[PDB]
């Protein structure tokens, strides 16, 4: 599963979190098997 | 006096339950003993330990 975020929101990718992207965009189910992987694209803007 | 032993059965089960009841109280090192108050102060990750 894959998109981009603001660097700030990476912590709400993880299971059984709240927020806005846990809440209205991404939630991970609170028993997840799996890996998170995240890196600042910072030189594409 | 007499009945002394009666008696004693009849605290023992009041005893008993009472302390069961009483127990419901206690934190055993948690954040409340009220469980919704854990419900209701915690997100659900932290609110599940």
């Amino acid at each position: 599963d894959s998109f981009v975020i603001r660097g700030d929101e990476v912590r709400q990718i993880a299971p059984g979190q709240t927020g806005k992207i846990a809440d209205y965009n991404y939630k991970l189910p609170d028993d997840f098997t799996g890996c998170v992987i995240a890196w600042n694209s910072n030189n594409l803007d | 006096s007499a009945l002394g032993k009666l008696q004693d059965v009849v605290n023992q089960n009041a005893q008993a339950l009472n302390t069961l009841v009483k127990q419901l109280s206690s934190n055993f090192g948690a954040i409340s003993s009220v469980l919704n108050d854990i419900l209701s102060r915690l997100d659900k990750v932290e609110a599940e330990v």
